């Protein structure tokens, strides 16, 4: 199909879209539960994903952060920053090659380091402008 | 180092692939290397003929000339009504509910069994027929749906599934043959395109223009939460939503526009779940009034027959039978495409009122489907435009402006717009009311885009950016003004939507033009 | 009372207000049938711009060639294909007169990516027609397929890795006096069932493949009341057809006329530059008008021949190996052939039957058994028509081959600046077809002649643009790439916001894709705060919808529903919980650039976290999802 | 014609004519009307004896 | 017996009416001759198809 989401919402209806490894991971999954065919003898229906967060083993996550320290870099800066008042008179934006994460042109009124770039969305205005100090 | 060699028969293509004058590429080659122009283009102006150039004219209030005179003429038809469901004349049977989702088929079983004079009404009352529809096929195949929705199956196929095949007329169709028999067949011959017809102003487009940008008692767009605001931006955004969404949630527009998409969305179900069958769908709907009582609100059923095509473009026939309580015959001229029978009555509010059941053999594509439930996207259009005419106040004025443009405050009045004319005198509004204008022109350039609606909004454009070169005093210029008026005109056939747009054009045009004299 | 909607534009300019004069909620307008029609008015009206060149029999295919390069000066304001070449290479050498070196650095630069450039490329880009099957197959399988079949027939250098062997042997192929091939045979064993067969073709036969260009119409396209025919290659012509490519937009990025490299949000700058500096040059109590202009026909008047000429014109000083491979792309579109749609659909009313004549058997029916209109067009056809269903198409182009190479001609007549060192100045910017033109004299006379002698500047060069889609009017106020600007505001409100809905690949990941679109429309479109706020409400209703991931609170019914409904009562900590898994949504503003797992870690529970992040779980295109944009997602439990 | 001719003088044992689905057409055979349920012809009052 | 049987030729279709249902459809619909007939049947017509 030339339309993946379409081709997504008929595939989530049917009754087992997902494809399943081979395992003992694999066989702790109930055939039935409460009548919804979680899985065949692989195929799985996504039913059998929400039992798993639901009903199942608890794994381990010791390794997780540091596998993806960027990420939770990115969600303390937010958290530690502060806000400021809004202005909404006419801003000046100069045109700048800037990096978004710690390059594209954008346009730019004030700060220009990559903490402030990767929240620009939320900042720069045609009409307003906000205040932001990253954590 | 690197040797690409040619070959022979590409060298041949090459030489014969030369401007005039010059036998082989080689020649070619080495004029453009060694012999340098300089001067050949004044020249080759001079030599050319003078009776090629822009004559150009000056633009000029009198220039500008109604678009497409012929929509005036009383002879050409009156435009009907072609658009999939009824708007403005809708009646939706209101089932209170507690808010639990159900599906389609249960909630069509229960709204019918509250209306029972409806649903058990089996003489028909045909009121008008319009060119060729069999009455006998379209009622049977009405109360084919009506007991197929009121069966206690689960399923909603169609029980009789051959009285179907020809009532919604999938059995008229042309068999194909082999190309030799038809080559030599002599009598079979290409058929002539069918050039829509060419009508005038219909009262009926004004109308759903007045009475869809309304605001009603009851709201149907309800939307999902996000995240807690703790940004000033956060909460400006929220205060211009709540503001942008209280007053578009009870518009008559928005009920309409949930319909049309979850619809579209039911029949896109079920073309893929079923291809070579007969179901019926539900044209339902939910929505919740001011003190929160929830209804579900039935607007009729529909036969989608068969498909059994997989494309974009392949017609799928839907045959819709719509609730209204508006008689087809005070405007004759509005439905000559649809069989109409009156099937009971019901007291609204302690007084009668008809109930007449709209009959009509459609057809859709996947595409259209698909677009159907992309008919909320017109929420996004409207908005993006208040979110512009809201940041320019703030511009000029640091506070938001937000609550000064919609009620007011100490330093500003509310913002007014001219939304409409009465005897001839133009009409001021508030900013809601422009907000729900705004709104319903979006939705009905889904509800009556076609290709014709494309070309005269593309094309009238720059016509609309004339006028406001025009109002600027810059002095514009065009080059040929009859040829963009054609192109402008040719797209004014039978659209509705289009026509309506060419008598408001109009209308604004000798608006603008007799403030310019003053 | 009556509403008006046009009425709003008496309190507000068209510009502000012009996103509503704009249908893109509705269904774009497809085509339905057969597009040969379509395809056949397109070789008709490419012949009729240049049927007063030579016509000739090409000696490689047997078809007859309309040359319209060199040929008389067009005598009335019709479209014309009637270059000449002076002229073009005047404007050329005037062009690189003002960017000296440019040439030959784009040159080089193009030079050094080709001798990088491996066979793997290829794969990249849109259907492509396979000459082994005489279809439409993507760029990967159609690479393949011809790889394949070039080792049956000996020709090696696919294998050897560079393009330049690969490229090599393409050209060889074009010798060999028979091609072997696999093709895919359809017998009916009841059931019908495709097989390999390896076929043989003979060496014109593979020549006319080889040129061959697939036509079908132009659906989705949005803006026009009939629609056209848009055309695809074989990989015979892709490789080269990339490097010419790679050679245009080396120049065009230099250039400050051109608009089309130029992406992003970069475009309101261009347009605000090109204004404020035609201002500025401005001559004291001049007068600066622009014109918002507009080429009809531009494709079909475009000649392959010229782009030949410039191809070497720009590569003047180079090796003679690179030359010939920069002129390859335009000698093959200068003897392109067009594959014409499908057939036709004749019908007898009497017998309820229908029938499809395919493109080979056209003029096997008499022309009365045709309507008006295609029997005119089988009557003017029939000169070019080819006994095998095609259609010779020598002059004009076809949309979206040469696209960087077009706008070099077209900036290239914008730099002429004068003609006759008469009293005006002008410039302007140039996209593809799309151009604005700036012109700055003493007065509005003076203006109009200067735009006078541009439209004809314009004509010996080939580029037509259309009096009726074009005006003029005083700088400050323009249109251009479908932008308008006014009085220093720019009001980009033509691109269609992309649908806000699943991209269909998988739970976390299309909530990572779809909160990336949003952001990036705020960042670069000027998208607002509570657009965008309700942008993100729309896309979660359709994701909770498709994924049937409704709120634990919500009365939904369904599989997975009741699996949502039982962990949103056992889990403690509901904010924690994922969209996908039922919980709830607290992407902001402030917050669209954090996965909502990374989001929920401390909010999440011991034991969900734990669950969905199993180091080793049963259920487990990250980079970029299918265009290729990049997406920053974390592996778990929904990344199936 | 032709293909009677062409059947007879092949070496096959059998009369068959080779072009069974030209012959359908040929002959008119595939031009016989479509017999439809009496109720559905009872409601179409454009059918008449 | 059988019954008559009644075509549309535009639509190329036809369908056998039997007995019982004679006069289910207005006599407008048979042909002449036919029509007489079935005026001067009804008074002996009994409806299950039989005279
Ligand atoms: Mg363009
Ligand atoms: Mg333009």
């Amino acid at each position: 199909e030339k339309n993946p989401s379409l081709r997504m919402k008929w595939a989530m209806c049917s009754n087992f879209p997902l494809a399943l490894t081979k395992g003992d991971m694999a066989n702790r999954i109930p055939l039935e539960y409460k009548g919804i065919q979680l899985k065949t003898n692989q195929m799985c229906s996504i039913a059998a994903v929400t039992w798993w967060n639901t009903y199942g083993p608890i794994g381990d996550t010791e390794g997780f952060e540091r596998v993806y320290e960027s990420f939770f870099l990115r969600k303390m800066r937010l958290d530690n920053a502060t806000w400021g008042r809004i202005t909404f008179g006419p801003v000046e934006r100069v045109r700048k090659r800037v990096l978004l994460n710690p390059r594209r042109f954008l346009p730019v009124a004030g700060a220009t380091s990559a903490e402030f770039i990767e929240m620009l969305h939320c900042l720069q205005g045609e009409n307003w402008r906000q205040i932001y100090h990253p954590g | 180092g690197i040797d690409f060699k040619l070959g022979q028969t590409i060298s041949r293509l090459r030489d014969i692939s030369v401007p005039a004058g010059f036998s082989n590429f080689e020649g070619m080659r080495s004029y453009i290397d060694n012999i340098d122009p300089k001067g050949a283009i004044e020249r080759n102006l001079a030599r050319m003929s003078p009776l090629v150039s822009v004559t150009p004219k000056k633009l000029t209030w009198e220039d500008l000339r109604p678009i497409g005179p012929h929509i005036y003429n009383h002879e050409l038809p009156e435009v009907p009504y072609n658009a999939f469901l009824l708007m403005s004349d809708e009646l939706g049977l209101a089932n209170m509910t507690e808010g639990k989702s159900k599906k389609p088929k249960t909630l069509a079983k229960e709204c019918l069994e509250k209306y029972s004079t409806l649903r058990d009404q089996t003489d028909p009352i045909l009121i008008m027929k319009s060119e060729k529809a069999n009455e006998n096929f379209l009622w049977k195949l009405w109360r084919d749906c009506v007991n197929t929705i009121s069966n206690e199956e689960m399923s909603n196929e169609l029980q009789k599934t051959n009285y179907a095949k020809w009532a919604t007329g999938d059995g008229l169709t042309y068999q194909k043959i082999m190309k030799e028999v038809a080559i030599d067949d002599e009598t079979m011959c290409q058929e002539e395109p069918k050039i829509p017809n060419k009508c005038r102003v219909a009262a009926w487009v004004q109308t759903e223009m007045n009475l869809l940008s309304t605001l009603t008692s009851k709201r149907a767009l309800d939307l999902p939460e996000i995240g807690p605001d703790v940004a000033p931006v956060e909460h400006v955004g929220s205060e211009r939503r709540k503001y942008f969404v209280n007053e578009i949630n009870y518009c008559k527009a928005s009920t309409v526009m949930m319909k049309y998409v979850l619809f579209h969305t039911s029949l896109l179900n079920e073309s893929n779940a079923s291809m070579g069958k007969y179901k019926v769908i539900p044209i339902t709907n939910r929505v919740v009034n001011e003190k929160g009582e929830s209804f579900d609100m039935l607007y009729g059923l529909a036969v989608k027959g068969q498909s059994h095509l997989r494309g974009d473009t392949d017609v799928v026939t839907v045959v819709t039978f719509e609730f209204s309580s508006t008689d087809p015959r005070v405007d004759s001229g509005k439905w000559p495409k649809y069989t109409v029978f009156r099937i009971g009555s019901l007291f609204v509010s302690g007084r009668e009122k008809s109930v007449y059941l709209y009959c009509r053999v459609n057809g859709t594509n996947k595409i259209q489907m698909k677009w159907g439930m992309e008919a909320r996207r017109c929420l996004l259009q409207s908005m993006q435009q208040m979110e512009a005419i809201v940041e320019q106040e703030s511009s000029i004025q640091g506070y938001d402006m937000t609550k000064a443009c919609f009620k007011g405050d100490r330093v500003n009045s509310p913002k007014t717009f001219s939304i409409g004319t009465q005897e001839g005198k133009l009409v001021k509004g508030s900013f809601g009311k422009a907000l729900r204008v705004i709104f319903t022109k979006c939705l009905m350039h889904y509800v009556f885009g076609n290709a014709q609606l494309e070309g005269f909004s593309a094309e009238s454009r720059r016509l609309l950016l004339l006028i406001q070169a025009l109002k600027d005093r810059k002095g514009p210029w065009v080059f040929d003004l009859e040829g963009m008026y054609s192109g402008i005109e040719e797209c004014i056939s039978n659209n509705p939507w289009v026509i309506q747009s060419a008598y408001w054009f109009n209308e604004w045009l000798g608006f603008e033009k007799e403030g310019s004299k003053v | 009372m009556n509403i008006n909607p046009y009425f709003l534009f008496i309190d507000v300019p068209i510009q502000a207000a012009i996103s509503t004069t704009f249908p893109y909620t509705g269904v774009p307008p497809y085509s339905h049938g057969t597009g040969t029609g379509y395809t056949i008015d397109t070789v008709i009206r490419t012949h009729e711009y240049s049927n007063k060149g030579k016509q000739y029999i090409s000696d490689v295919t047997g078809c007859t060639m309309v040359d319209p390069t060199n040929g008389p000066l067009p005598e009335d304001n019709e479209p014309s294909a009637y270059a000449q070449l002076d002229c073009v290479l005047e404007a050329l050498d005037r062009m690189d007169e003002e960017h000296p070196g440019l040439f030959q650095a784009a040159s080089q630069n193009a030079m050094e990516t080709l001798m990088v450039t491996t066979v793997d490329k290829l794969t990249q880009g849109r259907q492509t027609f396979d000459w082994t099957v005489c279809r439409n197959q993507p760029a990967a399988t159609a690479l393949n397929t011809t790889i394949t079949s070039f080792r049956l027939n000996d020709l090696n250098g696919a294998d050897k890795g560079g393009l330049i062997p690969f490229c090599q042997d393409i050209i060889d192929s074009l010798d060999r006096p028979e091609m072997t091939f696999f093709s895919v045979k359809n017998i009916k064993k009841i059931k019908r069932i495709p097989m390999k067969v390896k076929d043989k073709i003979t060496k014109v036969e593979y020549i006319k493949r080889a040129l061959s260009l697939n036509t079908m119409t132009k659906d989705a396209e949005r803006g026009k009341l009939k629609r056209r025919a848009i055309a695809t290659a074989g990989i015979q012509i892709r490789g080269f057809v990339l490097v010419v490519e790679n050679l245009a937009k080396n120049i065009c990025e230099n250039l400050e006329q051109s608009g089309l490299p130029v992406g992003g949000n970069e475009k309101k700058a261009k347009l605000s530059n090109a204004v404020a500096k035609m201002l500025s040059n401005c001559p004291p109590g001049g007068i600066s008008m622009t014109v918002t202009g507009d080429n009809t026909k531009w494709n079909e008047c475009l000649n392959p021949r010229i782009f030949l000429a410039m191809t070497e014109r720009i590569t003047r000083d180079s090796p003679i190996w690179f030359r010939d491979f920069c002129s390859i792309a335009p000698v093959l579109f200068s003897n392109k052939i067009a594959r014409l749609g499908k057939g036709f659909m004749i019908t007898s009313k009497t017998k309820r039957l229908k029938a499809q004549i395919p493109c080979p058997d056209l003029f096997s029916i008499p022309l009365e058994r045709y309507n008006e209109e295609t029997r005119a067009k089988l009557k003017k056809l029939k000169p070019f028509f080819n006994e095998e269903g095609t259609a010779s198409l020598s002059p004009g182009m076809m949309m979206g081959m040469f696209n960087m190479l077009s706008t070099v001609l077209g900036v290239a007549a914008l730099g002429i600046k004068n003609i006759g060192n008469k009293e005006y100045l002008w410039d302007g910017l140039q996209s593809s077809d799309d151009f604005a033109l700036f012109v700055n004299a003493k007065d509005e006379e003076t203006c109009m002649e200067g735009i006078n002698d541009f439209y004809r500047t314009c004509k010996l060069l080939g580029i037509n643009m259309s009096k009726k889609k074009s005006y003029c009017n005083e700088t400050g106020m323009f249109e251009f790439t479908s932008m308008f600007y006014r009085d220093g505001f720019v009001s980009n409100f033509a691109m269609e916001l992309p649908s806000f809905g699943v991209a269909g690949v998988n739970e976390s990941a299309d909530m990572a894709i779809g909160m990336t679109i949003i952001k990036n429309n705020m960042i670069n479109n000027g998208m607002g705060p509570a657009t965008a706020q309700t942008a993100i409400q729309l896309f979660i209703a359709d994701y909770r919808y498709t994924y049937k991931c409704h709120r634990g609170d919500s009365k939904v019914e369904g599989k997975r529903m009741k699996i949502i409904k039982e962990l949103w009562e056992n889990t403690k900590g509901r904010d924690g919980l994922l969209v996908a898994d039922g919980g709830p949504n607290i992407y902001n503003l402030r917050n669209l650039h954090i996965p909502e797992i990374v989001l929920k870690y401390n909010l999440m529970d011991p034991e969900y976290k734990g669950r969905l992040l199993h180091p080793q779980n049963p259920f487990v295109g990250i980079k970029e999802a299918d265009k290729k944009m990049d997406y920053d997602a974390v592996s778990g439990t929904h990344s199936w």
